């Protein structure tokens, strides 16, 4: 803040729900709680400028968990390569992918 | 308005910026911007005539539209990072949209056309509030994210504001417009130095506030809106000419007045970063401010414009204004250059 | 982005050479200023029609294009007739030809004089800027 | 059913396109109800419930008032409808063409990044506690009474002050 | 989710275009300011639900709380503009050029 | 500085209270009867109404 | 504790002070129609404060030592010179009229401030609502220019609406042939030069503008001379008015509060009479203007704010 | 610049470690100029109100002088601490990164050939 | 020289130029409709500027 009054008085008006890994009602973790909790602990105390380079590994992983750009890309490529094979006629999905599995339990 | 309304409305006006300034979360910063927007509106339109209603309307639609854009930035950022604060990793376009919206809220040119008109339609004391206290909230947000701001956007806005404020003020006979364009030009200086040294933006804001406050108080003494109205001060409150003149030269950045310090230190720090071209144009167009401030000084303290018969009654009467704050702010805003090293740092 | 690449094609080769490529660039560059000027012009001081609106856009953009084309040619022509590339006086001659064109299109001898001097000096300082590496919008160092 | 959310967001988009062309506020208030309803269905599709019905409830009372103000202050003799003027009718039709173009274009140059028409539906719900009990959006919104009590102070004060604010604005 | 935000974000842009491109009625420009609130609320609601962040679900409600106040304050001003000229046309609000 | 286009501008009023050409007061004129369950048959009550 | 918000919030409220005779009464009429006597007995009988008609020297006698000032400090106009030469090209006529409006406007604020601060009623002879009859008379006879009339209507438009009107208006109708005779038996050599066509124009403005304008907001009482010659008859007519119209009905504590802040601030009262509109009639060059201003500040008790003048026996200055 | 340095308490006017610095002298040229700025204010106040400029209201004038010296004393003490901290952080940085601030041996003028520029 | 061409070139042309600019940029119609329309242009120029710097 610009007037760290909350920090001075030791209270917390809005500091305790700043990010995903904050406390949630009934102890329900947020999506990507593990990754964010890692990134915030990596970049703690070293400052913003150091953290932008020295916690790039933690951040790029959190960014991938949150937005899943690579995951959608990867699953787009698998499905699009399978589309091509099936049009040619060199691949027929398994029974458990065509709606005929033996369900578990 | 009855005392309950004033207590509620004036508390809310004060509350807004304090919420924006003390808040870690961005949504609570936005909330404070809403409190200021909502509570000022009844103050602006209190006299209820065709001009204050237009002023309170132009202000509302401008500041509400800017609010929605700021909120979009706060929300696109929560989508990108799952957090309620801007990070080094925040998308670049998210930051720029915040900058343009906040400048729209400050009145920085080219998003400035609303400010001179709104200041024109409202009473003097609400122009004081609007041109001073109401600037701290948007600025306190900007100072919290200065490592992130794109300097090219900031300098184009500052150069524009210094030029438009100079050219706009040069054509004005209405004092309230001269104060709005004065504000636009000074915000250019605060903003130009923001991404480099935010402390100098606070120095330039504070010195501007203590110069702009007594100037309004001086016009509120006789309720003088024009250059011809203020020209009668020699026959109404001649004791005021000594400090009106210095404050106007001080607002103009002339040495050895306190108002030279902000421009001089901003230029010095801009050239520590090799911002030579921008700094030179800024200082060269600040000269135009001094011209139409000089023209005002010509009309008030260095000449005696014709006066009217009815002003003799005005002299028989006794005034209870100004208060002890005018004198304190007049001296500090003009005779404090020898304390410069204690103000910058 | 490409549109940024195009405007950097102006400084890949020493002044006075690839003369039309440079004249084309500054002609487009002037047009972009003319279009941005018209946008504000028509929006803030609207015309009485819509054809009359479009006319003002065309009149500003061709004039702005003309200034850019006379600047980018006169600079490149002077810079090779004198065989002096790294020289601000070239850009002062081009900037003034630009200023003369502005006055010619505006029916104002006074503008030509002001335009020849103000724009010539602005053009010269742009050249002196590139030689000495002055940045318009530097980034925070300290 | 794989296109379900995409269609709701496409309908939402049009409702705001029609709204942006600004016909008579009688119809602008009709677009906000249908966008409000469409948007309510999106928050429901993504798993919400309380948040979906509230924004629908709140915008139902807002347009009721707005209707009363239109018939008193924003009504002219020949209220404009989306078909009333050929020029607006052009941009409503053209506006729909553009989205059919932007979606098709932007889908061509990335295929996954922005619009992934190939994979509509595959990426709606990411995670979900399958054995959960306490997960309704109402529980999250209800945190204002215990955890984010600050949210409610500013919200309550905003409304409290507003009564004083409007009574003075409208005063004679 | 990707396709939804793009459509939601473009919905916000269309209303920002609507707000920035006035016609006659001031009331119509007020409804575009509600088109923007609705777009932002739906984005925030979907963001919070998708990421399972329950602690952020108070925030979309405050947006509605602080959006009503504007709608109320906006409508209150529209009454004063109508009491002066008998309509809400923006072209009437131009006395302050001088 | 006078310019041809602002040659028609006037100085604002000394107290910000701009004189306006008197606004048209129009009330809704409504026929209440003859055919109306409350008119008692043959009353054409022409009412001028504000709200 | 000067009146202000904190004084009102702690109890100083007007509506408690008002009683049936907390009224503003204005006695109007032509020249030598008996306003002085009638206004003085209305006030004495009803327990109201009497304000004699505001003249050239009204504000000299309410400030300082209450002694008349040299005519250069007090308006630089002459009623006697108006009657001797009503068309003089030194602008006396409209200077006199413009000054008289300002002094009346000040007396009205003095009268109203008394009403709202104590509850006692006031009786004024003419006021700022009837003042215009004299202006219209001047213009019809060619004694002022059309621009002077515009400048009067401008100042009036900026000052009159701020104030509440009289509760009651007591016009005294005297026909000109009788008026012209009363002026002749009065005595003043200058006042006997008044034209009867000027007196008639004062009577026409009264009956064609003043009285129809005031009946829409005030109880108006019109008395022929013989009815007025017994003031007790007029006061019994005032004790039974109902007062069922006008702005005074819609007034509460906080409308009065802001009217009381206006009328206690005499520079705020007079503010708009001094607007920089440059009629040669009323404009003063800096040389003459500065000479006068400086001479005025060397007057006994006028050099510093009241209470800091050691000349006139003020004490404890170094602690005030 | 120094906002987020270690151990920086929030909204602390004069941290404890400032007490290791010598206090401003009471008759400091900077404090004394505050006293004069206070005195002028009292004079300007009397001028604006139309009172005897120097004779009137000496209680006010005394309290204007006292207020500005009192506030200036404590404000001066804070700026000394801020300036002391700046050097403290500046020099400790030089120590922790010696390879970045190398000591240089500067040749004497016997060995330097400054070009000569005749003035004819 | 002194009375004419030295006036015309420096002090007079400088005052003419700046009077010319203060006339162009100050004659606004006071219409919120036109102001927002320019605010719309500003926003697009910032979008375009940021676009060609990616
Ligand atoms: C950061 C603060 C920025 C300044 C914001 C202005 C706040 C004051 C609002 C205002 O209404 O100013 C006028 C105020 C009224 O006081 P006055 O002129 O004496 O008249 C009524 C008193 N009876 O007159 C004042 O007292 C103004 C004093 C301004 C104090 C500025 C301190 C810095
Ligand atoms: C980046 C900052 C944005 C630039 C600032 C925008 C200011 C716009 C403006 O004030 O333009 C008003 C001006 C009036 O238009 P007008 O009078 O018709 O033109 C001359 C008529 N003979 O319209 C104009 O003609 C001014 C010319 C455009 C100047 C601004 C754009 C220049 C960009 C290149
Ligand atoms: C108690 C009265 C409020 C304090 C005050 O007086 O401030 C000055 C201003 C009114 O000024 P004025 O009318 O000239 O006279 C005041 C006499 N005390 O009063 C105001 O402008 C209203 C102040 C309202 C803001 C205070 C909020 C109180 C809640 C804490
Ligand atoms: C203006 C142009 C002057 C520019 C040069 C600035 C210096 C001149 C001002 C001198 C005021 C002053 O110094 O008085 C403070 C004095 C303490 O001075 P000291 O710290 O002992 O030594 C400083 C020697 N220059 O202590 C005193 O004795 C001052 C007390 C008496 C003041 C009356
Ligand atoms: C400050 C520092 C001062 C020292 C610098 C002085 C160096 C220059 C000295 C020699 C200058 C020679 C000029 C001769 C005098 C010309 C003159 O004053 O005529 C004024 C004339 C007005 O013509 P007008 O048609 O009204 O302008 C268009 C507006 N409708 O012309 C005009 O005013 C209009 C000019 C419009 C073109 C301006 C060019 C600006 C280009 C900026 C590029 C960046
Ligand atoms: C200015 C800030 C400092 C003050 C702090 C806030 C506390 C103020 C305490 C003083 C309160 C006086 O405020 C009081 O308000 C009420 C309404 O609430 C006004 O009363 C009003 O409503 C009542 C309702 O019965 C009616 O008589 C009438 O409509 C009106 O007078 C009173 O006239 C005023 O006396
Ligand atoms: C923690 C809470 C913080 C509370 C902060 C309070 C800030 C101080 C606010 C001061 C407000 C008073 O300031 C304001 O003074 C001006 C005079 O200049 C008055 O304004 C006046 O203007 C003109 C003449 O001056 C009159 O015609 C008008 O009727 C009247 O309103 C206002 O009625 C009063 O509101
Ligand atoms: C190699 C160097 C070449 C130097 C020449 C290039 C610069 C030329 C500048 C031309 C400036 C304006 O050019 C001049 O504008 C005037 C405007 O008065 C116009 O002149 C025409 O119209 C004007 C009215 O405006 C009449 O008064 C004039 O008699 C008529 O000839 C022409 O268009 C041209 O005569
Ligand atoms: C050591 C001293 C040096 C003195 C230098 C003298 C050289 C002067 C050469 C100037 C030649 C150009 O001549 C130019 O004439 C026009 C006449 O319209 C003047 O300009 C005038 O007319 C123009 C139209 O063109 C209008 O904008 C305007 O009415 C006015 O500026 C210019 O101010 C002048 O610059
Ligand atoms: C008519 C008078 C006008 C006077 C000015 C004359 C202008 C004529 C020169 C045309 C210049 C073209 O403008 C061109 O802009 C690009 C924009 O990246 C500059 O580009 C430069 O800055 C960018 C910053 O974004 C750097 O990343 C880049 O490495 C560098 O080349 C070019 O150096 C410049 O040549
Ligand atoms: C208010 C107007 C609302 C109208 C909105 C538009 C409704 C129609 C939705 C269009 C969206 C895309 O709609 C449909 O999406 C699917 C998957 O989701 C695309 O993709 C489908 O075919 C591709 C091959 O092309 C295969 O990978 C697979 O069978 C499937 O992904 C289809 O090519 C497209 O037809
Ligand atoms: C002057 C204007 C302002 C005055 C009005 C505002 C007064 C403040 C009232 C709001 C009080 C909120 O009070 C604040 O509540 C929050 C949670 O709600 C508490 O904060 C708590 O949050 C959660 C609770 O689950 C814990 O994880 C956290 O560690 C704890 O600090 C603060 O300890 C308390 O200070
Ligand atoms: C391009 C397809 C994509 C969708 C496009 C639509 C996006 C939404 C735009 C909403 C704004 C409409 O933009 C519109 O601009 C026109 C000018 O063109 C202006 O409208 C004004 O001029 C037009 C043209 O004569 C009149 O028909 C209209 O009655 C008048 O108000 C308004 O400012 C705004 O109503
Ligand atoms: C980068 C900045 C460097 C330049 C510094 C600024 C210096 C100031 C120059 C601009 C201001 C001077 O502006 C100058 O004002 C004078 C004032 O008489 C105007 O002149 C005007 O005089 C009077 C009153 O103003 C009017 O009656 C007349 O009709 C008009 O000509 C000139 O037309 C203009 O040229
Ligand atoms: N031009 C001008 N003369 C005025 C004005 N008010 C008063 N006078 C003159 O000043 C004198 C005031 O005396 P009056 O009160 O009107 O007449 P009177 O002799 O006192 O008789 P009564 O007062 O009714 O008892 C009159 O001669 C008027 O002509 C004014 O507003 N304008
Ligand atoms: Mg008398």
């Amino acid at each position: 803040p610009f007037l760290d009054i909350q920090k001075k008085l030791g209270i917390s008006l809005d500091r305790h729900f700043m990010f995903l890994s904050a406390e949630q009602p009934y102890k329900n973790a947020a999506r990507c709680h593990a990754f964010e909790k890692e990134w915030i602990e990596c970049a703690h105390g070293i400052g913003g400028t150091r953290a932008k380079k020295e916690c790039k590994i933690e951040f790029d992983d959190f960014e991938e968990c949150l937005l899943r750009y690579k995951t959608m890309r990867r699953m787009h490529d698998i499905k699009k390569q399978r589309e091509k094979l099936m049009k040619e006629g060199k691949y027929t999905p398994p029974p458990h992918h065509s709606g005929r599995e033996e369900p578990r339990p | 308005m009855n005392p309950i309304t004033l207590a509620i409305i004036y508390f809310t006006i004060f509350l807004g910026p304090v919420i924006t300034m003390s808040s870690t979360n961005l949504m609570l910063m936005w909330v404070g911007l809403e409190f200021s927007l909502l509570a000022i509106i009844p103050m602006l339109i209190n006299k209820k005539n065709p001009r204050s209603t237009e002023a309170a309307t132009k202000y509302f639609v401008t500041q509400a539209t800017a609010s929605m854009i700021i909120l979009l930035a706060i929300v696109l950022n929560y989508k990108q990072l799952g957090t309620w604060m801007f990070q080094q990793q925040t998308n670049g376009l998210i930051l720029n949209m915040t900058l343009m919206a906040l400048s729209m809220k400050l009145g920085l040119a080219p998003f400035h056309f609303w400010l001179p008109e709104v200041t024109q339609g409202i009473p003097l004391h609400m122009g004081l509030i609007l041109l001073t206290w109401q600037k701290i909230a948007p600025l306190s947000i900007l100072i919290q994210i200065y490592p992130l701001l794109n300097s090219t956007i900031i300098l184009m806005l500052a150069i524009t504001s210094i030029f438009m404020g100079a050219w706009g003020g040069l054509n004005q006979t209405q004092m309230r417009k001269i104060m709005a364009y004065s504000s636009i030009a000074h915000m250019g200086w605060m903003l130009a130095i923001l991404p480099y040294n935010p402390s100098l933006t606070l120095l330039n804001l504070m010195i501007y506030i203590i110069l702009t406050a007594p100037m309004f108080m001086a016009l509120m003494l006789n309720n003088s809106m024009t250059i011809n109205s203020i020209s009668l001060l020699w026959n109404k409150t001649p004791a005021m000419l000594t400090m009106i003149s210095l404050m106007l030269l001080s607002l103009g950045g002339l040495p050895p007045l306190t108002g030279f310090l902000p421009k001089w230190i901003i230029i010095t720090e801009l050239m520590k970063n090799n911002c030579l071209i921008m700094a030179t144009l800024m200082a060269m167009m600040a000269l135009l401010n001094l011209f139409f401030y000089t023209r005002l000084i010509y009309s008030t303290s260095l000449t005696m414009f014709p006066t009217n018969n009815n002003s003799k009654m005005m002299t028989h009467q006794t005034k209870t204004k100004p208060n002890l704050m005018f004198s304190t702010l007049a001296i500090m805003s003009t005779m404090t250059l020898p304390l410069a090293p204690q103000l910058i740092t | 982005a490409m549109v940024k690449r195009f405007f950097e094609s102006y400084h890949e080769v020493p002044d006075g050479t690839q003369c039309h490529r440079k004249t084309y660039i500054t002609t487009a560059l002037g047009g972009i200023c003319g279009i941005i000027g018209s946008a504000y012009s028509v929006s803030l001081n609207p015309a009485d029609s819509t054809l009359e609106a479009v006319a003002r856009v065309g009149r500003y953009t061709f004039t702005a294009a003309a200034i850019g084309a006379m600047f980018g040619l006169t600079t490149c022509v002077s810079a090779q007739v004198r065989e002096k590339p790294d020289d601000p006086l070239n850009y002062f001659i081009g900037g003034c030809a630009g200023g003369l064109t502005l006055g010619a299109r505006t029916h104002s001898y006074g503008t030509a004089a002001m335009g020849c001097v103000y724009m010539g000096t602005a053009a010269a300082l742009f050249k002196i800027g590139k030689l000495e590496g002055w940045e318009l919008f530097p980034t925070p160092k300290v | 059913m794989n296109n379900y959310i995409f269609v709701l967001s496409s309908l939402f988009l049009v409702g705001c396109l029609g709204l942006a062309l600004k016909p008579s506020p009688i119809y602008g208030g009709l677009g906000l109800i249908v966008s409000g309803f469409v948007g309510c269905l999106m928050v429901l599709g993504f798993g919400g419930s309380f948040l979906g019905l509230m924004v629908f409830l709140i915008y139902l009372g807002g347009m009721l008032v707005v209707f009363g103000y239109t018939t008193a202050m924003a009504t002219e003799e020949y209220p404009e409808t989306w078909g009333s003027n050929w020029l607006i009718l052009g941009f409503l039709v053209l506006g729909v063409i553009m989205e059919v173009f932007l979606i098709c274009v932007l889908n061509y140059y990335d295929e996954v990044g922005v619009i992934n028409l190939d994979g509509l539906g595959d990426w709606l719900m990411y995670e979900v506690d399958d054995v959960g009990v306490m997960l309704e959006g109402g529980i999250g919104v209800a945190a204002m009474y215990s955890c984010a009590t600050w949210m409610m102070v500013v919200a309550g004060w905003s409304l409290f002050a507003g009564i004083f604010i409007i009574i003075e604005i409208t005063r004679d | 989710m990707p396709s939804t935000f793009f459509n939601l974000t473009m919905a916000f842009s269309l209303s920002l275009l609507g707000t920035l491109m006035f016609r006659s009625h001031l009331m119509s420009t007020l409804l575009c300011l509600e088109g923007m609130v609705l777009s932002l609320f739906i984005m925030t609601s979907v963001t919070s639900l998708n990421s399972n962040s329950m602690s952020s679900m108070p925030i979309p409600i405050t947006i509605l709380v602080f959006a009503a106040c504007e709608a109320a304050v906006g409508l209150a001003l529209l009454v004063k503009v109508s009491n002066t000229y008998g309509t809400d046309y923006v072209q009437n609000l131009n006395l302050l050029q001088c | 500085y006078p310019s041809k286009e602002t040659a028609h501008w006037k100085p604002p009023p000394w107290n910000d209270v701009d004189i306006l050409k008197e606004k048209a007061v129009t009330n809704m004129t409504l026929n209440f009867g003859p055919q109306h369950p409350a008119a008692h048959g043959v009353l054409r009550l022409v009412l001028e109404l504000s709200g | 504790l000067r009146y202000g918000l904190l004084a009102a919030i702690l109890g100083d409220k007007t509506t408690k002070k008002l009683h049936e005779y907390s009224r503003v009464i204005t006695v109007d009429g032509n020249i030598c129609s008996g306003k002085n006597k009638l206004a003085k007995e209305i006030a004495q009988q009803l327990g109201m404060k009497h304000y004699p008609e505001a003249g050239i020297q009204y504000s000299s006698t309410t400030t300082g030592d209450g002694r008349p000032l040299d005519i250069e400090f007090s308006g630089s106009c002459s009623l006697e010179k108006f009657y001797d030469d009503p068309k003089s090209n030194d602008g006396n006529s409209y200077r006199l009229q413009s000054w008289l409006y300002a002094s009346r406007l000040l007396q009205y604020a003095d009268a109203l401030e008394h009403l709202l601060s104590t509850g006692q009623g006031v009786v004024l002879e003419r006021s700022i609502y009837s003042d215009f009859v004299f202006l219209e008379a001047m213009y019809n006879q060619g004694y002022i220019r059309k621009q002077c009339v515009d400048h009067y209507n401008e100042i009036k438009r900026l000052t009159l609406p701020e104030y509440l009107p009289p509760h009651a208006v007591i016009y005294i109708d005297v026909p000109v042939p009788e008026v012209q005779s009363r002026i002749q038996k009065k005595g003043d050599p200058h006042e006997m030069k008044v034209t009867s066509a000027y007196l008639q124009d004062i009577e026409n403005a009264y009956k064609k503008t003043f009285l129809p304008k005031m009946s829409e907001m005030c109880e108006v009482l019109v008395y022929d001379s013989w009815e007025a010659e017994d003031p007790t008859k007029v006061v019994e007519d005032i004790e039974y008015l109902k007062y069922n119209k006008g702005p005074w009905l819609k007034q509460d504590d906080w409308t009065f509060h802001y009217l009381r802040m206006l009328v206690q601030d005499k520079t705020e009262v007079l503010n708009y009479t001094t607007i920089p509109v440059y009629l040669p009639e009323i404009t003063i060059g800096a040389h003459q203007g500065s000479r006068i201003y400086n001479s005025f500040r060397e007057l006994p008790g006028r050099k510093y704010a009241p209470g800091y003048n050691a000349e006139v026996g003020d004490k404890w200055i170094w602690l005030k | 610049m120094m906002n987020g340095r270690p151990g920086h308490e929030p909204l602390k006017f004069l941290p404890d470690e400032a007490r290791s610095l010598p206090p401003p002298k009471l008759n400091d040229p900077r404090l004394v100029y505050m006293g004069l700025l206070g005195y002028c204010t009292g004079l300007m106040d009397n001028m604006l109100r139309m009172r005897p400029v120097m004779r009137a209201g000496l209680h006010r004038q005394l309290l204007f002088v006292t207020s500005f010296v009192f506030a200036g004393y404590f404000y001066l003490k804070r700026q000394n601490y801020l300036y002391a901290v700046k050097d403290h952080d500046m020099f400790g940085y030089i120590k922790l990164h010696p390879e970045d601030f190398p000591e240089k041996e500067k040749k004497t003028y016997a060995e330097i050939l400054e070009p000569f520029h005749p003035v004819r | 020289l002194d009375l004419i061409w030295l006036e015309k070139t420096i002090p007079k042309s400088t005052s003419t130029l700046h009077t010319n600019m203060t006339t162009l940029t100050t004659n606004q119609k006071g219409l919120i409709k036109l102001y927002f329309m320019s605010f719309l242009i500003n926003i697009i120029l910032i979008i375009i500027l940021y676009s060609i710097n990616l």
